[PDB]
């Protein structure tokens, strides 16, 4: 959701960023919130609501 | 003349300009730039062009 810069990346001979976030439509509505997986220790996706 | 023989390593010799701490009072001095970011590859032809 907040989006994150990882490290630079060049462009056209540039120093700019790279971002990593969620697409538009999984952080929009409250519900998007629990469409998203955390792996646990033994292997497996839980989602947010659990 | 001395080192003009040598077919394997260039060798300038010469004299300081007077003022050091001016580097080079001779002639010319411009740099090329790449401005609408076109590439180390195109921006050493035209080192070479010019």
């Amino acid at each position: 959701w907040g989006s994150s810069y990882v490290n630079d990346f060049i462009d056209r001979g540039r120093v700019k960023r790279v971002y990593l976030q969620g697409r538009p439509d999984a952080r929009m509505n409250p519900d998007d919130l629990s469409k998203w997986y955390v792996r646990n220790d033994k292997g497996e996706m839980v989602p947010f609501n659990a | 003349m001395h080192f003009f023989s040598f077919k394997d390593a260039m060798v300038f010799a010469f004299a300081p300009p007077s003022v050091l701490e001016l580097g080079n009072a001779t002639g010319f001095d411009l740099f090329l730039q790449d401005q609408a970011g076109v590439g180390h590859e195109v921006l050493l032809q035209a080192r070479n062009k010019f």
